[PDB]
RNA sequence: CUUGAGUCUCGUAGAGGGGGGUAGAAUUCCAGGUGUAGCGGUGAAAUGCGUAGAGAUCUGGAGGAAUACCGGUGGCGAAGGCGGCCCCCUGGACGAAGACUGACGCUCAGGUGCGAAAGCGUGGGGAGCAAACAGGAUUAGAUACCCUGGUAGUCCACGCCGUAAACGAUGUCGACUUGGAGGUUGUGCCCUUGAGGCGUGGCUUCCGGAGCUAACGCGUUAAGUCGACCGCCUGGGGAGUACGGCCGCAAGGUUAAAACUCAAAUGAAUUGACGGGGGCCCGCACAAGCGGUGGAGCAUGUGGUUUAAUUCGAUGCAACGCGA
């Protein structure tokens, strides 16, 4: 475990570190599979130019179009936080994603904390950033609330979820089940699967299914391992 | 095997062209003395005849050429 | 068999031939044991296959299954640790079966209401190299 | 390498006595061996282990029946 | 278009590709052939059965040449140097001369790294 | 005085060293000839190159680097190292016989010199290869492995650096101590000699006796038996680090602590266990076959859900028509 007793996670992605559309895939069923509010932030717009963020909101809206909260901040002008203020207020909500997304800047934004203390933060280098936070703090809120900084992750896979728990999981998939003419529909080619014609006719986002897939596949890499998980 | 000990040769001569000839591939590569049999000092005697005859064209340093 | 390639038991011959091959034919015809129903079948083909080939039916059947019988297949080989398919020649004993193998699933997959029909069309086919049998035969070889 | 067929002569064998030629001279082994560089450390090595292994093998052949 | 009755078949043997070409005894090009060009791509195109059929791709288009015999220099460790000529003699063709041209150096060049596979 | 050491005469073998020519393959490039549509690369691809004509093939040219086969468990060198052929200069070793000198010897702190690769300075050269870097794939990422390119460098001249698992992890010199099989290079005698057999030296490889060793192993080329001299060690980290000195253009090298901290650290061998290490040998394990299950209806068991209660137990194989 990394925090306990949390009440909301915010995925907290970057362009310039790395764009993932797999690891917020993987935070999503892995806080389906718990329970917990996800919501989903983009941060560091404004190194996008108005083009780049017309071209990366209609692939965030993937998330928004089935209800997913998205919002798109920039830490370093502080522009957009307000709407991010307003759904961290009154809850407890950990900071979580990849080194280098802007986790900590993100929060010393938001909590206006006094010069003297603020969060080490250093700048990523070539293809990844730094792990500059090696540890998990919590915060209060100014309003009402706490926050969590949480250390940089590499690879949040999922081995020790079943298969079954990440088809859960995604949430544009109820829509289909029981609509699988073999029952035990694996869903990849099996025939009948419903949910390959719905994203055949653009009903469910392709990036999803095939993030799905490579999961899946993931786990029979990472299956090779003897030690329990229970 | 061993023809020339046999015969007692003191120098291998590059000028011969009939006799070392024996001694080369039709590829023109020096065959090893495991087989033709032949001595230490006097397979290196042959191996410098043979190039010395290479270099004066005399034999082919290869079947192509 | 890993220890010991056992030999194959001997089949006994038909009594209204006498030929190997046919009772072999009707071993590969019968369904559930049923070894009376499969001999009234293969009795009543190879008579109407007479009767459409004239004279020598036991040797219709013959060269019948001749022209079809395959001569080279695909073979699978996992030396080289990955699926390898080879084209093998076939032993004589083999090739028979296979031929006999063919035929029957051919019938079946004939139809037009009767086995003794189906069989006999079939083997009337074979006997020209036609009916679809030769067919699978050909894409087996081209597979070489 | 070099073949030359004769007047009367079967393609087969031909081609029978020109790989087995091309294969005399061990030409694949040839072009195999300078694929990709080789340290002259490991190439040492290896010409060594082979040698020893083939002593090894020589000195099993004699040791048996004596 | 012009029947020089007499020629040589240029192999090109190498472990991605087969490069079949067929031209005068002076080295003037008439026709060539590959198994890329064949229709066989990646695995399938480094494969014996795919020089074999470059042979053919390669004979057809040289009909007009119709050389009768011809001499064959392979060169290259790929699979399929002996399929070609083999598939070319079941075209007709008569090898008047089987001879090997692998280029090979007397420790001329460096060649690249080992792979680290 | 001549037995140690050294000189001379006559020969032998040798990738010993330095300098200069030259050769033949091969790579790349340029120009041209033929000619078509792909080439190239991978596990598979992509980047990349090709219609201005690539790739392929032929002819001519230019340049650099290295010397298939011989080739070896081979040779030479103090070590590092040394591999086409020829010439010039030059070092060492060994053998036979004889003469000569007469202890002139061994080791060596400081000192001097040589010293792989990388690296540094200046100036050339640059074909191939290739840190860095650019790109394409894989991947969370690939900052790596793979692919396409590619700079320094790699080469030459002159300086500098002075370190390597610079290893036989075995200092130099001398004497003595059972054997066997080899390799290489001298040399004597006898043979009818090519052969062949008796000997006698040098270097070198593999077994193995006594003996030694913790064991592994060493074993006349000792890690045996002993002499002479030198270097080095005193638990593991801290640390070959700090400081100072010396050296260096610099990178850094050499000499070289202490505070502090632990009760271990380590070498060999034993038994087992494991290996994305091998050799197997079996098994309807696979293959070869025949019929099924998986879809339908129902029977039955179980999970779940439900219920006042749906009694309890059995749960990977080896629970689920199981207790029953
Ligand atoms: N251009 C830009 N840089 C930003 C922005 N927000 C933050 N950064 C910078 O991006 C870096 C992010 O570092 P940090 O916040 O520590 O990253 P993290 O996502 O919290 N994780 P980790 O601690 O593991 O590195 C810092 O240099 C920060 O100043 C932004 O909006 N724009
Ligand atoms: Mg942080
Ligand atoms: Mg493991
Ligand atoms: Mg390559
Ligand atoms: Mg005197
Ligand atoms: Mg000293
Ligand atoms: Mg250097
Ligand atoms: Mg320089
Ligand atoms: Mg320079
Ligand atoms: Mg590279
Ligand atoms: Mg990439
Ligand atoms: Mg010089
Ligand atoms: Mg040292
Ligand atoms: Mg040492
Ligand atoms: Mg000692
Ligand atoms: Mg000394
Ligand atoms: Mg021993
Ligand atoms: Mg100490
Ligand atoms: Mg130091
Ligand atoms: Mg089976
Ligand atoms: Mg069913
Ligand atoms: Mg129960
Ligand atoms: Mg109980
Ligand atoms: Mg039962
Ligand atoms: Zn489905």
């Amino acid at each position: 475990p990394i925090a306990a007793n949390i009440d909301q996670i915010v995925i907290v992605s970057a362009i310039l570190p790395e764009l993932s559309l797999n690891i917020i895939d993987r935070y999503l069923v892995a806080c389906e599979t718990l329970q917990i509010e996800p919501i989903i932030v983009l941060n560091k717009i404004d190194l996008l130019d108005d083009e780049g963020m017309a071209f990366v909101n209609e692939q965030m809206d993937i998330y928004r179009n089935i209800g997913y909260r998205v919002l798109m901040v920039s830490s370093h002008t502080q522009d957009g936080l307000k709407p991010l203020e307003e759904a961290l207020t009154g809850r407890i909500s950990i900071f979580a994603g990849q080194s280098g997304v802007g986790k900590s800047s993100l929060l010393n934004a938001l909590l206006g904390l006094q010069k003297e203390i603020l969060t080490n933060d250093i700048s990523d280098n070539s293809g990844l950033g730094q792990h500059t936070t090696t540890a998990a703090r919590l915060y209060h809120f100014p309003h009402g609330g706490d926050v969590i900084d949480s250390p940089g992750v590499r690879e949040f896979g999922l081995w020790h979820l079943e298969p079954e728990q990440i088809t859960q999981g995604f949430v544009e998939f109820h829509d289909y089940l029981g609509l699988c003419k073999y029952r035990d529909c694996k869903h990849d080619t099996d025939p009948g699967c419903a949910i390959r014609e719905a994203v055949e006719e653009g009903k469910i986002a392709e990036t999803r299914f095939e993030n799905y897939h490579r999961i899946l596949e993931s786990m029979a890499q990472v299956k090779t391992r003897k030690n329990f998980s229970d | 095997f061993c023809r020339f000990t046999a015969e007692g040769v003191q120098e291998i001569d590059y000028k011969d062209i009939a006799t070392l000839k024996n001694y080369i591939t039709e590829s023109g590569k020096i065959v090893p003395s495991r087989i033709t049999g032949t001595r230490a000092k006097y397979q290196r005697q042959l191996a410098r005849a043979i190039k010395r005859a290479r270099y004066l064209s005399l034999l082919p340093y290869t079947d192509r050429h | 068999p890993r220890r010991r390639v056992i030999g194959q038991r001997k089949i006994l011959p038909d009594p209204k031939f006498g030929s190997e091959l046919l009772a072999k034919f009707v071993n590969i015809l019968m369904v559930d044991g049923k070894k009376s129903t499969a001999e009234s079948i293969v009795y009543s083909a190879l008579e109407t296959l007479a009767q459409r080939s004239g004279k020598s039916e036991l040797e219709a059947f013959e060269v019948a299954l001749e022209n079809v019988r395959p001569t080279v297949e695909v073979k699978s080989r996992r030396v080289g640790g990955s699926t390898y398919q080879v084209p093998v020649e076939v032993r004589p004993v083999r090739r028979n079966a296979l031929a006999m193998r063919w035929i029957v699933e051919a019938a079946r997959k004939r139809g037009d209401k009767s086995m003794a029909l189906r069989l006999a069309n079939e083997l009337s086919d074979a006997a020209e190299n036609k009916g679809t049998a030769v067919k699978k035969r050909e894409d087996v070889h081209r597979m070489a | 390498p070099v073949i030359k067929v004769r007047e009367n002569e079967p393609f087969d064998v031909a081609l029978r006595r020109f790989k087995r030629s091309c294969e005399k001279a061990g030409v694949l082994a040839e072009v195999r061996r300078r694929e990709f560089y080789e340290k002259p450390t490991t190439e040492r090595k290896r010409a060594k282990a082979s040698a020893v292994k083939r002593h090894a093998k020589k000195l099993a052949r004699e040791n048996a029946r004596r | 278009r012009k029947q020089v009755s007499d020629g040589v078949a240029h192999i090109h043997a190498s472990f991605n590709n087969t490069i079949v070409t067929i031209t005068d005894r002076q080295g003037n090009a008439l026709g060539w052939a590959t198994a890329g060009g064949s229709g066989f791509r990646g695995s399938r195109k480094s494969t014996p059965f795919a020089a074999q059929v470059a042979a053919e791709r390669c004979a057809d288009a040289v009909k007009e040449y119709g050389i009768k015999n011809l001499e064959v220099m392979v060169k290259g460790p790929g699979p399929g140097r002996e399929s070609t000529i083999r598939a070319l003699n079941a075209a007709g063709f008569r090898i008047t001369n089987i001879t090997d041209v692998t280029p090979i150096p007397h420790n001329g060049c460096r060649p690249p790294k080992k792979r680290r596979v």
